């Protein structure tokens, strides 16, 4: 009786929650697209699906590539770690705004 | 005899730190009120409250990891510039004489305020209160420039007599051990 | 070299508090404006009363 | 750097602007209300003393 | 799988950006398939108030992946006789979760874009806390079925003393 009314329950909701969590996904893009771009708004972002094996060159060449459109003469290679206060960094940093999805 | 010795040596001993302390705070604020203005230093014409502002001293070697810090955590927009201060100066609660750096950072409201003053009492900074218009500035610099010179004489003084009490009570303690 | 960019902020300041200021002005001015159009609305149906008043006498 | 300086004096010009524009348009569309309102209350109140009165 | 979102920050137009991160970027070689993560234009709020947005979407983020991946988990432990082919059970819609997400699209008709970030991301913690209480609720509800069917399994089970 009960079995047949969860699946369906729950089929129709995890595209809901999902939607939510790519919607928290975008508007996360956009907030820190705009701090580390300041107005007016130029984002157009890409979704990247790497391919095997493929990160390591192709991060190398994504980072040579944005050297100069995001400044490298800040961070990337190395930081402390910023404990003490209301916030620390749980994100590696690259010369450009990236976020990820976990299908 | 041996009480009010005792007594007279513990009490300036212990005034004498406070003493220190004070006066290497004010001389730390007279040096941050002083290249303020020179960082003013662009065209006076104004005859003299959204942009929040605050300023500080720093060690050396520090600068680069602060500064990037501080760049990543409020990510291009946390306007902080910085100078030398020359000769060393001695850090009142650390000990040390070590050369400094005066620092200040701007920023636009209250999330980046706490961010920023956060992140300087992490890196154990030293802040003291600074103005925000030239008659302000003027204030603080007579206070401190009063008060430093002021605190500086006791602080001589009573050192002084910490000197004659010390050499009054070496003159006759082994008699007195002796008795 | 430095000093420009306190300065711009500064002014930029500034400019920014002065519009707000002028922002604020526009609220009171625009208020007793408001009060003063409701008073003569006031005054309108204080007439028109007057005359039906009037009639009924 | 010079680079650095100057990006990030723009985006901070920028959003001062943005947040004077935001009070701004804030405080016109509160005036707004306010006179709407205000009118309604003095109106109102006033009327309904010379309701009494007539 | 895994997707990536990458800024594309403008470039003093769009085109200058884009063509170059995705053609010019395959054709060098094919170490990733490329596409458009279609943002909306939302308004802009003052910087400090993007400033608090940033802790608020930061925590938020790491709070929806776990409920998100709990509605699965939960999913897949009711449909446990038959979770083969997971991905499906799951999606949202489409064909496949990657057909889905390569075409994703700000949707107004669930939220609309005038209101502000706050707003709009409050009314999605709503949503997503209130998935969180139903599945505790009904989940556990199945999931008392189930240990009450084990229950009956237990009175079935063992020597004549325990049965």
């Amino acid at each position: 009786k009960q079995f047949g009314p969860l699946v369906r329950w729950l089929k129709v909701n995890f595209s809901e929650a999902f939607i939510a969590w790519i919607h928290i996904k975008a508007l996360r893009v956009f907030v820190e697209s705009v701090l580390r771009y300041g107005l007016p708004v130029n984002f157009q972002a890409m979704l990247l699906q790497p391919n095997k094996k493929s990160v390591k060159k192709l991060r190398e060449v994504l980072h040579e590539l944005y050297k100069h459109l995001d400044s490298s003469a800040a961070a990337i290679i190395d930081a402390p770690m910023d404990i003490p206060g209301l916030n620390l960094s749980q994100q590696e940093y690259y010369p450009y705004v990236y976020y990820k999805i976990d299908c | 005899n041996f009480e009010k010795i005792e007594n007279e040596l513990k009490e300036i001993n212990t005034n004498q730190e406070a003493l220190k302390r004070n006066f290497l705070e004010l001389t730390e604020l007279k040096f941050i009120l002083r290249k303020t203005q020179q960082f003013f230093d662009e065209m006076a014409d104004p005859d003299l409250l959204r942009l929040g502002f605050v300023a500080g001293v720093i060690n050396r070697e520090r600068i680069p990891t602060f500064e990037r810090m501080l760049w990543r955590v409020c990510r291009g927009n946390v306007f902080l510039r910085q100078a030398e201060i020359e000769n060393p100066l001695e850090d009142p609660v650390t000990g040390d004489y070590v050369h400094k750096s005066v620092f200040i950072i701007f920023f636009q409201g209250d999330q980046l305020k706490n961010r920023v003053k956060k992140i300087c009492e992490g890196f154990r900074a030293s802040l003291y209160p600074c103005p925000e218009t030239p008659q302000e500035r003027k204030e603080m610099a007579s206070g401190v420039n009063t008060r430093i010179d002021d605190l500086q004489m006791v602080l001589n003084q009573t050192e002084d007599h910490r000197q004659r009490v010390l050499q009054a009570a070496a003159k006759n303690i082994r008699v007195w051990f002796i008795k | 070299s430095q000093s420009q960019g306190i300065q711009q902020l500064l002014q930029a300041e500034k400019r920014a508090a002065e519009k707000v200021a002028d922002a604020r002005k526009r609220k009171a001015r625009r208020l007793k404006q408001a009060k003063e159009e409701a008073q003569m609305e006031v005054e309108q149906y204080r007439r028109e009363r007057e005359q039906e008043f009037q009639s009924k006498q | 750097s010079d680079a650095d300086v100057q990006k990030q004096i723009k985006h901070m010009m920028a959003f001062i602007e943005q947040e004077a524009n935001e009070k701004a348009e804030e405080i016109d569309a509160k005036a707004e209300e306010e006179f709407n309102i205000e009118k309604g209350r003095l109106v109102q109140t006033q009327r309904l003393k010379i309701m009494e009165y007539y | 799988t895994e997707f990536w979102l990458i800024s594309a920050p403008g470039e003093k137009t769009c085109q200058q950006t884009w063509e170059k991160l995705h053609a010019a970027t395959t054709k060098n070689n094919n170490l990733a398939v490329s596409s458009k993560f279609n943002i909306p234009d939302l308004k802009v709020g003052t910087l400090d108030v993007l400033v608090g947005l940033s802790d608020e979407l930061a925590k938020l983020d790491a709070f929806v992946e776990g409920v998100v991946k709990k509605v699965a988990q939960y999913m897949a432990d009711v449909l446990e006789d038959s979770k083969d082919k997971v991905q499906e059970n799951l999606l949202a819609s489409g064909v496949d979760l990657v057909t889905y997400i390569t075409r994703f699209q700000w949707d107004m008709a669930k939220y609309p874009i005038k209101q502000s970030l706050k707003n709009i991301s409050e009314i999605i913690a709503k949503g997503v806390t209130q998935i969180d209480n139903d599945l505790k609720s009904r989940a556990s509800a199945y999931n008392n079925l189930k240990g009450n069917l084990q229950n009956l399994e237990r009175k079935n089970a063992g020597s004549l003393l325990t049965r």
